[PDB]
This record gives C-alpha cells, structure tokens and sequence, in this order.
C-alpha cells in the first residue's frame, strides 16, 4: 500500500480518457484493468478519489453493448460501493439511474453487481431511496421477482423494503 | 476485421499500446 497508492493515481487520468475512447475494443480493455485495480485497496481509494474516472466507469457501464466490458465496469462499482466513499462517488457520478438500467441486462453477473450495489447505496448512502425511485427502480426491481433464482429474489425483495 | 479505416486501426494500436504500457507499470 501506499506504493500501490501512487501507481494508480499516476495511470488513472489515461485509463480514464481510454475508458472514454470511441474504440469498444479499446473501452473493453481499459475495463478490465480498472476492474483489476479495483481489487486492491490502495488502488480502489485511488479510484474513488478520482470524480472522473467514476463518471466513464458509469457512463460506459451504461452505454456499452459489449456483455464483458458491461460486466467489469458493474463489478467495479460493486467493489467501489463496500466503502463510505465509494457509495458517495457511485451517487454523485450518477451511479444510480445507470445501476438501475442494468437490472435489465438479460446477463446474470451484471444483474448480480448491479442489484448488491444498488442495496449497499439503499443501506448506506443518505439520498440514494430517492434517487432510485427518481430513476424508476421500484417497477424495475418489481419486474425482476418473477425472473430470478432465490438469492437475487431475497436481495431485491430487501432492496423494495427499504424503498415502499 | 471490424472493417475499420486505417486511420481507425492507428488508433486501435496507439491505444493498445499504452495500454499495454499500463498494464507494464501495473504489472
């Protein structure tokens, strides 16, 4: 750590402007790498640090097509969102009406990341009910309970407790 | 490939490439 730290500070201005690239090959990959820092902690607090680098990781979560750059792009906010900052960066990048597009991805890992991350923000984060009523979240989430395996059915059920 | 222009395919590999210079300084 700390080491760690720096490294990713350094690189995250450019993963960022490749994140925003027009290239879907090129956003795929800077995709992956993001979600690949995300896995360390002193490199995840550089990620949340940077306001930037949260705002192409929702962007591109929200607009890709391509399944995997979709799945790393939502794991990362999964990652972001077990931490204070993290939920506070996800809500003020506009995290969470990207997250609640999401909960129509017919792709499973994608679904998983963004329901838990959308019930950390429930949980946690001090305006995120709102924000995901704002967003349509409470129909979206209803439409998924006759759609899904047991464990998704239960965190989405939590989540329509926390928001009635 | 994806039929892009060649202009298209330099920027492919400019930005793969510092990607790849990324991922060096990551490891």
């Amino acid at each position: 750590y700390q080491d760690d730290a720096e490294l990713a500070t350094r690189a995250i201005p450019e993963l960022t402007k490749l994140l925003n690239d027009e290239d879907q090959v090129v956003v795929n990959k800077a995709a992956v790498m993001v979600h690949q820092l995300s896995k360390k902690e002193a490199s995840r607090h550089a990620i949340m640090r940077s306001p930037q680098m949260v705002s192409a990781i929702v962007r591109t979560m929200q607009n890709t097509n391509d399944v995997e750059t979709a799945r790393c792009t939502a794991g990362t906010l999964h990652n972001l969102s077990h931490h204070r900052e993290g939920l506070l960066a996800i809500f003020k990048s506009g995290g969470i009406p990207a997250l609640v597009k999401m909960l129509g991805s017919p792709v499973d890992s994608v679904l998983f990341y963004a329901i838990t991350t959308l019930h950390n923000l429930l949980l946690h984060q001090e305006g995120a009910k709102m924000a995901v009523r704002l967003a349509g979240g409470l129909q979206k989430m209803v439409a998924l309970l006759n759609k899904t395996n047991v464990k998704f059915l239960a965190i989405t059920t939590d989540c329509l407790q926390i928001l009635a | 490939p994806d039929g892009l222009s060649q202009e298209q395919l330099e920027h492919r590999e400019r930005s793969l490439q510092t990607l790849r210079d990324i991922q060096r300084m990551l490891f």
